[PDB]
């Protein structure tokens, strides 16, 4: 229906081609189910903030939640400090023998 | 030179899907910035799953690769189109063509049915193979006919040959193999048949392709086939022929001609069966032509008509199709039982 | 009680390139013994 | 005379990457977790038969005078199939000694398979994240692992522990190799750059400029010398090192450059991409100035059926030149050159 | 296309199961959602196993090691002696199902003419 309407202008903004619709049916469907997810949360924080209604602000707090959890990343930081650990290692040690790899 | 506007949902949907949950009386812009953030995710994901097949290098994007994406001053004389080798190679294909040993002849017909791009040694190949073909109905030799037929059907199945422009000097050897008196011998005109049988099928397969354009194909060899089976006082291979062809090109052909041509037909029959006083060549001929074209006719009023009334179908159908007509009923309905 | 698995021939396998490697090892300490005689020839 | 002749081997789907080195065998990772190895011009081997027995080892070892043909006890088969993994592999190599198969999966784990019990030696792991590219060195104590998480690591035979890291990049590397000598590799990616990298301290040596697309291909050269780095534009870049110079243009392509390889020695490039097109390169390109600048017209291609590319080899020892084609079947087809 | 008939396989099974319950109808989108449901609960004993017994330095998963995977997974083995009883003794076993064939042909000319000419190797096919 419209959906696939959504999903088509989707796919052209993402300029690439060839695909199936049942693929694109089945993001639709648990990404719907994601959305379905964020409104529980908002009627979990709507419940504990005591107010029928579901803020901005719940909004906030359930996407910061949910961007901590399926929303990954390595830090450039973290990349930066590892930089400086390993490559502060430079130690290369040769041995004569080299048919074992191993000790696990 | 683009735009990438923001494919947001509507949000009246949104809260149809929301309240569907029944959860409050929602304001627009909440479940607005909803589906922006939604789709900030979901365009993301659909990066990530494009990096995930380029470098799965196929351009078609599957559920399992967003299940792994969830992991979040005299002239010059002159020269022929062939080379001396290709021309070598098309004097083993027709001597092939000849070849007595069977193994070579599958050779030759892989050889044909497969040999892409070849396309060169075409119409020259296939010319005076129409031009064998008059000579040979000329010296009426079944081989040289049968090697051909597989030879035009071997020809008809390499795909990219196309057909078309080279069409309208083979298509007349085929219909003259069609016709007439194929007539090695008088008791051995019975693979004559399976020749007319093999021939008209690769009719068949013919038409299902050009007369899209000029109708030369369905026209033509329909009137043609019409005005063969007019022609009265001709030998029965012209019927045989003209009334396989008609078969092959369909159910509804078939329910178009044999409509009257049924009980005409029968006419027909009954003018041989129970006729002349002594032509035992022409009346085993003729005779087991019907019969092949009566039980070969019969799935189309098989599936027009119901099995019943095999009795009243005979006098529907001038009698001497019952209860052979009946008999070939009664294997359609174990055909269909077979289902 | 390991009638149905053999749980095996791995690092056993291991072991038996460990054998192979020690064979050529002892090759090569041989042929390094081998280049001084040749020295002590 | 520079011809395709062709292979034929099983016909299968899933191909994701497929790498050799010397000639007897290539590396097909299928299907999805999987390593299939398939075997050129030898029958079969099974080196650990030996092994299965610790008496069949001593009874080796008692051939162990001088024999390593009796090391064997050749009881399996050909074309087997190898996997631990449950990702879909994305990156193989054999060790440059014929000891040591690497899969490099999506699912984070690593492998050095075995040449003699074909299985996996070691697995294991230094990131949650999709591991694109794997290199060994062309001698192979060391070799490199570039990932998800924009980082590139080195690894020993045995360490366990990344050696070195090279977290440059912002985003998934692409390709990782080696240099001839083993001390420098290369490194391109999704943030469309290029970054050099050392073996004693691992700091960005140089940096090649960003064009204009994701990298997919890199290559370095026989003597060790000059670039070509194929990119999404269609595109392919010669640079060189230490002047660190965008020298060359190549295009026409059609936007996915998958299979670089400075051939046999001199500047023969083969070069392949998505659009199942190998174009050789005859261009003698060398100079050093200051500034640079050049043009098209060195070679023309040769085309397929559908079947992309994945890897490709100039062959080591000969001039010859096999690639691995999957959209059909697993077959790696053979070419030649020679103007 | 071709892999999705394991897919329907495993809907078949699903159908065995639930004629062995006796359900009469049935939603067929939650049929072959919980029939995904149940291919991942395979593929996650797989991963569970997979990298459960690479804690030891072989690989082989033997009994034991699937028995502290199913206690780990959330189940109560000691019922499946009695389940054979429903499962091997009330559900007739489906044959599977896969069709290869190999296709002869020939296209015999006569010439190769180089057979391992300058740039020799021996692993090639001239093709005429």
């Amino acid at each position: 229906p419209k959906d696939a309407q959504m999903m088509a202008q989707i796919l052209k903004d993402m300029g690439i081609t060839e695909y199936e619709p049942r693929v694109i049916n089945q993001m639709l469907e648990f990404a719907f189910r994601y959305v379905t997810t964020i409104l529980d949360d908002a009627k979990i924080y709507s419940s504990h903030a005591k107010k029928a209604t579901v803020d901005a602000d719940d909004v906030r707090l359930a996407i910061q939640c949910r961007a901590d959890q399926s929303f990954t990343s390595p830090p450039p930081r973290d990349f930066l400090l590892d930089i400086a650990r390993q490559r502060n290692q430079t130690p290369l040690p040769l041995i004569k023998p080299x048919x074992x790899x191993x000790x696990x | 030179k683009l735009k990438l506007s923001n494919t947001v949902l509507p949000s009246e949907s949104m809260k149809v899907v929301a309240e569907s949950m029944g959860i409050a009386q929602i304001q627009e812009e909440t479940c607005q910035l909803l589906t922006d953030e939604v789709s900030y995710r979901i365009k993301e994901i659909a990066q990530d799953a494009l990096k995930f097949m380029h470098m799965g290098k196929r351009q078609k994007l599957t559920t399992s690769d967003i299940d792994y994406a969830l992991k979040l001053x005299x002239x010059x004389x002159x020269x022929x189109x062939x080379s001396v080798e290709q021309q070598l190679y098309y004097k083993e294909i027709t001597e092939a063509c000849v070849g007595s040993c069977e193994a070579k002849r599958a050779e030759a017909l892989q050889s044909i049915a497969t040999d892409p791009g070849l396309y060169q040694m075409l119409p020259r190949f296939s010319t005076f193979i129409s031009e064998g073909v008059r000579v040979n109905v000329v010296q009426n030799n079944l081989a040289l006919l049968i090697y051909l037929m597989r030879m035009v059907k071997a020809l008809m199945d390499n795909p990219t040959l196309y057909l078309e422009k080279y069409v309208h000097e083979l298509i007349p050897a085929v219909m003259t193999c069609i016709v007439s008196r194929q007539l090695c011998l008088r008791p051995d005109v019975d693979n004559h048949w399976a020749l007319r049988d093999f021939a008209a099928r690769l009719v068949a397969q013919i038409c299902k392709h050009f007369s899209t354009t000029t109708n030369n194909i369905q026209s033509r060899i329909t009137k043609t086939f019409t005005k063969s089976w007019v022609d009265e006082k001709t030998p029965w291979t012209t019927r045989y022929g003209s009334i396989a062809g008609l078969a092959e090109l369909g159910h509804d052909v078939i329910k178009t001609l044999i409509l009257p041509r049924l009980q005409q037909e029968g006419e027909r029959i009954r003018s041989v069966l129970d006729g002349p006083v002594l032509s035992n060549i022409d009346r085993i001929g003729a005779d087991h032509v019907q019969s092949l074209l009566l039980k070969h006719c019969a799935p189309v009023l098989a599936k027009l008509r119901p099995p019943p009334d095999n009795q009243d179908a005979y006098r529907a159908e001038f009698g001497s199709l019952g209860p052979l007509l009946c008999s070939q009923v009664v294997k359609a309905r174990a055909q269909a039982a077979l289902q | 009680d390991d009638r149905y698995e053999q749980a095996s021939d791995v690092r056993a396998q291991l072991k038996f390139f460990e054998q192979l490697d020690q064979i050529e090892k002892q090759r090569k300490d041989e042929q390094e013994r081998e280049i001084l005689m040749r020295a002590a020839k | 005379l520079p011809s395709i002749c062709f292979y034929t081997f099983l016909n299968a789907y899933q191909g994701l990457t497929a790498v050799d080195v010397t000639d007897d065998s290539s590396l097909i990772a299928g299907g999805f977790a999987d390593s299939t190895v398939r075997v050129x011009x030898x029958x079969x081997x099974x080196x650990x038969x030996x092994x299965x027995x610790x008496x069949x080892x001593x009874x080796x070892x008692x051939x162990x005078x001088x024999x390593x043909x009796x090391x064997x006890x050749x009881x399996x088969x050909x074309x087997k199939i190898l996997y631990g993994h449950s990702g879909p592999v994305y990156g193989a190599s054999f060790s440059p000694d014929r000891n040591y198969l690497l899969s490099s999966s999506e699912d984070g784990t690593v492998r050095l398979w075995s040449l003699q019990t074909f299985t996996c030696l070691v697995g294991y792991k230094g990131h949650n994240y999709p591991v694109w590219d794997t290199q060994f060195s062309p001698y192979g104590y060391y070799f490199v692992s570039g990932g998800h998480d924009r980082v590139a690591r080195l690894w020993a035979t045995d360490h366990y522990q990344p050696l070195r890291i090279f977290a440059g990049h912002l985003a998934d590397v692409n390709c990782t190799r080696f240099h001839p000598n083993s001390n420098y590799v290369a490194t391109g990616s999704a943030d469309r750059t290029v970054r050099l990298w050392d073996v004693l301290n691992g700091n960005c040596v140089r940096i090649f400029t960003g064009h204009k697309g994701p990298i997919h291909s890199l290559t370095f050269s026989p003597n060790g010398r000059f670039l070509a780095t194929g990119a999404t534009d269609g595109r392919v870049l010669l640079w060189d090192i230490g002047h660190g110079l965008m020298v060359g243009e190549l295009k026409g392509h059609t936007d996915t450059v998958c299979s670089l390889r400075f051939s046999r020695d001199g500047e023969i490039l083969a070069s392949g991409s998505m659009d199942n097109t190998v174009r050789l390169w005859d261009a003698i390109k060398a100079f050093e100035d200051l500034e640079t600048d050049d043009f098209t017209t060195a070679t023309g291609h040769i085309n397929l059926p559908e079947n992309s590319q994945e890897l490709l080899l100039g062959t080591y020892m000969t001039k010859s030149t096999p690639v691995v084609h999957l959209h059909f079947t697993r077959r790696n087809l053979v070419l030649a050159a020679g103007a | 296309n071709y892999h999705l008939a394991r897919r329907r396989t495993l809907q078949v099974v699903v159908s065995s199961l639930l004629t062995e319950a006796g359900f009469e109808s049935a939603e067929k989108a939650s049929v072959e959602t919980l029939t995904e449901m149940l291919q991942s609960y395979i593929s996650e004993i797989g991963r569970s196993a997979k990298s459960y017994c690479e804690h030891t330095a072989r690989t082989q998963p033997t009994l034991s090691d699937i028995v502290v995977t199913l206690v780990e997974m959330g189940f109560n083995v000691d019922t499946l002696p009695a389940y054979a009883k429903r499962s091997q003794r009330m559900v007739i076993t489906x044959x599977x199902x896969x069709x290869x064939x190999x296709x002869x042909x020939x296209x015999x000319x006569x010439x190769x003419x180089x057979x391992x000419x300058x740039x020799x190797x021996x692993x090639x096919x001239x093709x005429x």
